[PDB]
RNA sequence: AAUUAUUAUUAUAAAUAUUAUUUUAAAAAUAUAAAAAUAAAUUAUAAC
RNA sequence: UUGUAUAUAGUUAAAAAUUAAUAUUAGUACGCAAGGAUUCAUU
């Protein structure tokens, strides 16, 4: 329910061929609202030095995930929309 | 369900009882606005007739259903009953029992038991670095 | 013509588009349009010998370097209130009205400045005279005031415990004035009764 | 960022989980998947009425008190399903709930479906409203020796709706007085719907 | 294929299809809340009549609805009825909801704050028991000569059960559009609320004094200068409101003195 | 103000109206006809001016206050001309009538100068939200 | 936003009422008047901006300087209440 | 106001109750969700004229008053005008910018103090005198004899000499206490009717009746 | 509003020592006993005797031109090697 | 200024009058005008 | 990488983007009675 879900950490895995990919992340969207196949999350995921949000759309059978609500409080949310603007702005190679 | 319309069939049922892990706090003291096209308005129509929890909402008779969706004006009213008569049973056995698998009672204490045996060391990461560096630079100090 | 457009006008737009000429009005669109429009009169710039009281006083405090910039900062600290009308160009006419009348000259050493106050040392001796002991003076006479402002509690410390027992005074013939009206007789006379079980042995 | 600030000032967060490991869950979703089914009850008959749902509100009481009649098992004993008054329809494409009840259909019928082989159209519409029969649970349906019939739901609404097609045609006559002094103006015994 | 046959930029039609898709450049405002202020064509939408900018849009619409408040009925040309009809059950929709808000929601839009409370005064009592569309739309057999402009007549439903408007009569308008319309004979003494006059009277009896006869004889003047033909001359025009003629609306006016 | 580095407003260096609600700029109780002493109407007419600077001279926020025909030059009589007036031993004096350079008439008016009316004729200085750092708002 | 003598008060822009924007007369929250407040702050938008979200128009800087100050304190009256009931 | 909405079932008050409002009982079970009471909008409480000197009555008995007996004051009256203790931090914040309350907090202790500030105190006894001026006129029981006033017409003068507070030890509650088998007898009712002010704001107005319960 | 970091990053100067020691003593000695004597164990793939070459060199490109803490912390991540039980050097 | 037309003809005095002219239910080019990217106000944009 | 030569072909497929059909029926509103339901309850 919007709230509940934003910035509620995310597992991932994600299969692909040379090894699964394991990457964990803050949700950010929830486009559906529940179980119909529209899914989607827009997390931020923050692996490295990289930043890289991105869209799962949850029916995939590769693209597993799982979301976990313990430390997704809201309030840590906005932090993480902040730490992408400042990457986001400050990557802009100006 | 919300997008049903009319009738509700033997199906969305399960759709309502699938979707029962999503909503682990929910228990028949829960307020009626927690149902499935139970909005704004049919809540007010509800309240007006001091009915609060998902539990009063499967007591009524056929006919507070029907005055209500039918004199009342509030509309849906047949599919958010259908609701409170579809989970009732199985969250009333969330009044006297929770989680029966969850629990794994002997693990979900040793789960807690290690959190703050595990908080713990990043928080003495900060000291046990640094007091044997202390060690390793006054060990030092001396040799000269 | 964005703002103007956009259906739901926002707050911005509302005062912004406002050109009026009535009085307190948007005086930016009312300087903004014709010079047959605008009333906007001239800033009655002070040149007042209050003007001068703040002002040979503080050379005397600092009389060094650079006074015709952070002169105005001298305004922004000592401040029961600043000096200048304009802090922008009153305290640019601050010199003028000190140049002239032969009160004092500047200072120039790597920049300008306010300095050596033009031989008038000794009008500014006498004028800080009438500065500290003429402060000294009325906030004592207040002081007379506060040497019985706290009587102020002491002349009502009593009344306060007598005008609040003075609250009850009605209110115990309120709280029967009511009673009328429930007849309790028992809890009604003891309510008059514990009042006065101790009222007459007092003095 | 469509997330206003200040959406969640202060939040305790209701867990939306049920046991954050991702193993317990699809287990506890078992019962509740695989688990019985825990609302549903069989409709025994639809009870077709003419006038809409506000003319029948005072005397959909009788109903029940004329239905047990004629079941002969008492009152109290029959759950009638609440009114749900079809749409009104313009195209009147037939077949779902919402639609209203021709004089002839599926389980319209006087078991007269023979008029569907013998007829060029269907009879215009019964019942803009329409009622269902419930029972405390059990069976579905059987053909049975010892009541000189089928006994069941379906035979506990079909020896119903034949019963109540001997009034149009003009011992317990709740059947005749269901059509006149209460409103039912069509039964049918409906398809008994599944689920996965 | 995997991206629509057609990109997000393309205009469908009026009168197209739904053509479902993903999109995801939508939803401007709090849509379809009962005041949603979108406007084209695409039937989602308000039908957008000629208004001079969004803005003159909104202004158009406001004073549309503060009259049908008014006089529960009105006259509208064009695109208006349909977006007015649309909004005149919104302000009802908004008018049952009575939450401390609603009055807040309602005071923003119209250009008047009196109209609100006679706006949640009458409507609930009223469309209680009416689930939806509560304005009638009926379209006129004239046409405004000036533009060939289709006039509906646009107005509530229930009017059996109202408040103010109890017993009144719409064929044609009052005699001179400062007094009590005409009423349904049956209902001659029939007790209109006792404040919906006063802002009634108060307003009926400015049109009664010798400078607004000054300003309806004027108002030739400045219309045969201004082109208008078939405008008599300010000559011979006969006053508005005279002192003799009141009289026969001073026959019923024996309620309170 | 000190905004943070010259931060102030680019095409005027001044804005309209800037949130007045810091001090309340409300007219005093007691008051005076700078020059006349007269008794002066609180905020209903326009027949004072108000002088308010950032320094406070006259009536408990004391800003000048004059009455409109009570502005013009004391020993000189006359309008005071670019608004730049001069008090004398506790009389505002004409600039030139009282400067030595005794004039003989204005141009324009003689007897009524270009005030403004209720504290128009200072809206050119400071009275911004950050005067002061008033940083409360950001803190924590 | 709109501040006279006495009190003070919260209002907003209801595009219909602008004439009012500037100087609205208002029942003072003190003892007793018909004030004629003036405007002080800017306080946000009524209606939504096209496509643009709830927080584009901004009540204003010395707004929020406001409620900080004017309400400000519900450090200073946890007593009786929170913002519960 | 119910029995157990936003406080938990128990917290109801012997205030001036509503009218029409009914106590809708709650059942016991009965709980929020979190992210339900997440907007937890609630009706806006008059502060007015007849709430603020009635404010000011309690506060200028007691000039100085700390927490609780900010609430436990309004319960010693014959009339009140309050219905929640969210109706009391209301006003409250109401009679701040009337300039009519500078409460404070005592360094060496750690409780807010209330104080009608000094730059009003001298005529808001006007305001609560104007309250006061048939405050005590009106009282029925005062004016059917003397025998009841001139029983205690002596009291007044000599209690605040030697036994001053010995008094005051009763006449808070003893004398209150009664008025609780009124408050039984005789509430006030917040009738209320919402409308808009011509600038177009939302306000309401409040007709406040004594309730004849018995 | 946002400057919290501010007020949490000027919280977090933190000066606890933790300055890497830079081990100029026997305690390079220490490790090149324990990993050679706990490498013994492990190198079933991997060569023995190239194993060894390349902690000399690790111990002299590291001793040679390096910084202060980064030989504390090549030091230190000589500890948490065979604490991670290797490099993963299988 | 050909006019009941792009227009405050302003030498002067001024400041809280709602003080009395602007059609139309579609689609393109154009015309004005417009969310997002290779510390500042700018771009170009022949994009909603 | 095989044929041929000391180096290595030659074929085929996967990946780097949108598919199109003219003429036999009654007409001067909105091709929506519009807020995407061919009236969701009546007024």
């Amino acid at each position: 329910t919007k709230e509940q879900i934003i910035g509620s950490p995310i597992t991932c895995n994600f299969e692909y061929n040379p090894r699964p990919v394991r990457l964990i992340g803050t949700v950010m969207d929830a486009h559906t609202e529940e179980t119909s196949i529209k899914g989607g999350l827009k997390v931020y995921a923050r692996s490295e030095e990289a930043n890289m949000m991105l869209w799962i759309p949850a029916g995939n059978p590769k693209l597993k995930y799982e979301v976990t609500a313990a430390k997704g409080s809201f309030e840590h949310y906005l932090d993480e929309r902040s730490k992408w603007d400042e990457a986001w702005l400050t990557g802009r190679a100006r | 369900g919300i997008a049903t319309s009319g009738r509700v069939t033997n199906e969305d049922r399960r759709w309502w009882l699938v979707h029962l892990e999503c909503a682990p706090d929910v228990t028949p003291g829960t307020f009626v606005s927690w149902l499935d096209c139970c909005g704004t308005h049919t809540t007010k129509k509800l309240i007006e007739r001091n009915i609060w929890t998902i539990e009063q909402v499967a007591e009524l008779d056929s006919d507070r259903v029907d005055e209500l969706k039918y004199k009342e004006g509030c509309l849906k009213m047949d599919v958010v009953w259908e609701h409170a008569r579809t989970i009732i049973t199985p969250l009333k056995q969330r009044e006297v029992s929770g989680g029966v698998e969850s629990q794994l009672q002997s693990r979900i204490l040793e789960l807690r038991k290690k959190r703050e045996l595990e908080r713990q060391r990043e928080l003495l990461a900060r000291e046990r670095a640094t007091v044997s560096d202390k060690r390793e630079e006054t060990l030092r100090r001396l040799r000269e | 013509a964005a703002a103007a457009a956009a259906a739901a006008a926002a707050a911005a737009a509302a005062a912004a588009a406002a050109a009026a000429a009535a009085a307190a009005a948007a005086a930016a669109a009312a300087a903004a349009a014709a010079a047959a429009a605008a009333a906007a009169a001239a800033a009655a710039a002070a040149a007042a010998a209050a003007a001068a009281a703040a002002a040979a006083a503080a050379a005397a405090a600092a009389a060094a370097a650079a006074a015709a910039a952070a002169a105005a900062a001298a305004a922004a600290a000592a401040a029961a209130a600043a000096a200048a009308a304009a802090a922008a160009a009153a305290a640019a006419a601050a010199a003028a009205a000190a140049a002239a009348a032969a009160a004092a000259a500047a200072a120039a050493a790597a920049a300008a400045a306010a300095a050596a106050a033009a031989a008038a040392a000794a009008a500014a001796a006498a004028a800080a005279a009438a500065a500290a002991a003429a402060a000294a003076a009325a906030a004592a006479a207040a002081a007379a005031a506060a040497a019985a402002a706290a009587a102020a509690a002491a002349a009502a410390a009593a009344a306060a415990a007598a005008a609040a027992a003075a609250a009850a005074a009605a209110a115990a013939a309120a709280a029967a004035a009511a009673a009328a009206a429930a007849a309790a007789a028992a809890a009604a006379a003891a309510a008059a009764a514990a009042a006065a079980a101790a009222a007459a042995a007092a003095a | 960022w469509p997330y206003p600030e200040n959406l969640v000032p202060e939040g305790a967060t209701t867990p939306f989980q049920s046991s954050p490991v991702p193993s317990v869950r699809e287990r506890i979703i078992r019962e509740y998947a695989l688990g019985p089914l825990f609302g549903s009850r069989t409709p025994c008959c639809v009870l077709g009425f003419a006038g809409t749902a506000r003319d029948v509100a005072a005397c959909k009481r009788d109903v029940r008190r004329w239905v047990a009649r004629a079941l002969g098992k008492s009152e109290a004993d029959v759950e009638l399903g609440a009114l749900v008054q079809a749409k009104e329809m313009l195209l009147h494409r037939s077949g779902t709930d919402e639609s209203p009840r021709l004089g002839d259909g599926p389980g319209s019928r006087p078991d007269a479906e023979q008029r569907r082989v013998t007829r060029y159209a269907r009879l215009p519409v019964q019942a803009r409203t329409l009622l269902e029969v419930y029972l405390p649970g059990e069976e579905h349906g059987e053909v049975d020796a010892a009541a000189d019939a089928d006994a069941t739901i379906l035979a506990h609404g079909y020896f119903l709706q034949e019963q109540l097609h001997r009034h149009m045609t003009t011992v317990k006559s709740s059947v005749a007085a269901l059509h006149d002094v209460c409103g039912v103006i069509y039964c049918e015994v409906p398809v008994l719907d599944e689920s996965d | 294929g995997r991206p629509p046959p057609v990109m997000g930029h393309a205009k469908r039609m009026r009168f197209a299809g739904v053509d479902d898709n993903p999109s995801v450049t939508h939803k401007p405002w709090d849509t379809s809340e009962p005041l949603m202020a979108d406007y084209g064509w695409e039937r989602g939408k308000l039908p957008k009549f000629r208004a001079r900018s969004p803005f003159h849009r909104q202004q158009i619409a406001r004073r549309m609805v503060t009259e049908l408040i008014r006089k529960d009925y009105v006259i509208v040309g064009g695109a208006r009825a349909p977006a007015l009809r649309i909004l005149a059950d919104h302000v009802v929709e908004l008018a049952k909801a009575g939450d401390t808000d609603s009055r807040q929601q309602l005071a923003y839009f119209l250009h008047d704050p009196l109209m609100v409370d006679k706006a949640f005064d009458e409507y609930p009592r009223r469309f209680r028991d009416m689930n939806a569309k509560y304005a009638m739309m009926t379209r006129l057999k004239g046409r405004r000569r000036s533009d060939n402009v289709a006039m509906y007549f646009v107005e509530y439903k229930n009017r059996d059960m109202s408040d103010n408007h109890k017993g009144e009569d719409y064929t044609a308008g009052p005699e001179r559009f400062f007094l009590p319309p005409r009423i349904i004979e049956t209902e001659k003494g029939i007790q209109r609320p006792p404040h919906m006059q006063m802002a009634f009277d108060r307003w009926a009896s400015k049109f009664k004094t010798e400078e607004f006869h000054h300003w309806w004889r004027l108002r030739h003047a400045k219309l045969r200068y201004w082109g208008v033909r078939n405008v008599p001359h300010p000559s011979d025009v006969d006053p508005l409101w005279t002192e003799k003629e009141e009289e026969e609306w001073h026959n019923e006016m024996l309620a309170n003195t | 103000t000190a905004v943070p580095h010259e931060e102030a407003r680019s095409r005027p260096h001044f804005p309209a109206y800037t949130e007045d609600v810091d001090q309340p700029m409300v007219v005093p109780d007691g008051v005076c006809c700078f020059n006349c002493d007269k008794p002066i109407d609180g905020d209903d007419i326009n027949s004072y001016v108000w002088v308010p600077s950032g320094n406070a001279r006259v009536p408990t926020t004391q800003g000048y206050f004059f009455h409109v025909k009570c502005f013009k030059c004391w020993n000189c009589k006359y309008r005071i001309i670019h608004n730049q007036f001069y008090s004398k031993d506790s009389r505002a004096w004409c600039l030139s009538c009282a400067l030595g350079r005794d004039i003989r008439v204005p141009t324009r008016r003689w007897h009524t100068s270009y005030v403004n009316t209720h504290r128009t004729g200072s809206r050119l200085t400071g009275q911004f939200f950050p005067r002061h750092r008033h940083q409360m708002e950001f803190l924590f | 936003n709109a501040c006279h003598v006495p009190g003070d008060q919260i209002f907003l822009v209801s595009n219909s009422f602008t004439r009012r924007l500037l100087t609205r007369t208002d029942h003072c929250p003190k003892c007793d008047r018909l004030s004629t407040f003036r405007f002080m702050s800017v306080s946000g938008m009524v209606g939504r901006m096209p496509y643009k979200p709830v927080d584009t128009p901004g009540p204003s800087y010395a707004t929020l300087y406001w409620r900080k100050q004017r309400s400000g304190k519900i450090a200073s009256q946890p007593l009786n209440e929170v913002c519960n009931k | 106001f119910q029995a157990g909405v936003h406080t938990p079932h128990g917290s109801r008050y012997n205030a001036a109750r509503m009218k029409n409002w009914p106590v809708q009982e709650v059942p016991q079970n009965f709980n929020f969700t979190n992210e339900q009471r997440f907007k937890a909008k609630a009706v806006p409480r008059d502060t007015g004229k007849i709430p603020r000197d009635f404010l000011l009555s309690v506060l200028y008995r007691n000039q100085p008053c700390e927490v609780a007996s900010l609430w436990e004051h309004c319960l010693h009256d014959p009339q009140i005008v309050l219905d929640s203790k969210r109706h009391l931090r209301e006003v409250l914040q109401q009679a701040r910018a009337e300039g009519f309350v500078s409460f404070e907090k005592d360094a060496v202790t750690d409780r807010w103090v209330c104080h009608l500030t000094r730059e009003r105190f001298e005529e808001v006894r006007a305001l609560v005198g104007a309250r006061a001026e048939a405050q005590d006129l009106y009282s029925g029981l005062r004016g059917a004899s003397a025998t009841e006033t001139s029983a205690y017409s002596e009291s007044f003068r000599e209690m605040n000499e030697d036994t001053k507070r010995e008094h005051f030890r009763l006449l808070s509650e003893q004398v209150a206490d009664t008025t609780t088998h009124l408050r039984k007898f005789q509430r006030m009712e917040m009738d209320y009717l919402p409308y808009t002010d011509l600038n177009g704001k939302v306000n309401f107005m409040w007709w406040y009746e004594m309730s004849d319960t018995r | 509003n946002r400057r919290r970091m501010e007020l949490e990053q000027q919280r977090i100067e933190s000066s606890q020592h933790l300055p890497p020691i830079e081990p100029t003593a026997e305690q390079a000695c220490h490790l090149y006993r324990r990993l050679l004597k706990e490498g013994y164990k492990t190198l079933v793939v991997t060569d023995k005797d190239f194993y060894r070459r390349k902690v000399r060199y690790e111990l002299e490109v590291t001793s040679r031109q390096t910084s202060s803490r980064v030989r504390g912390i090549m030091f230190e991540k000589g500890h948490w090697m065979l604490e991670n039980k290797l490099g993963g050097i299988i």
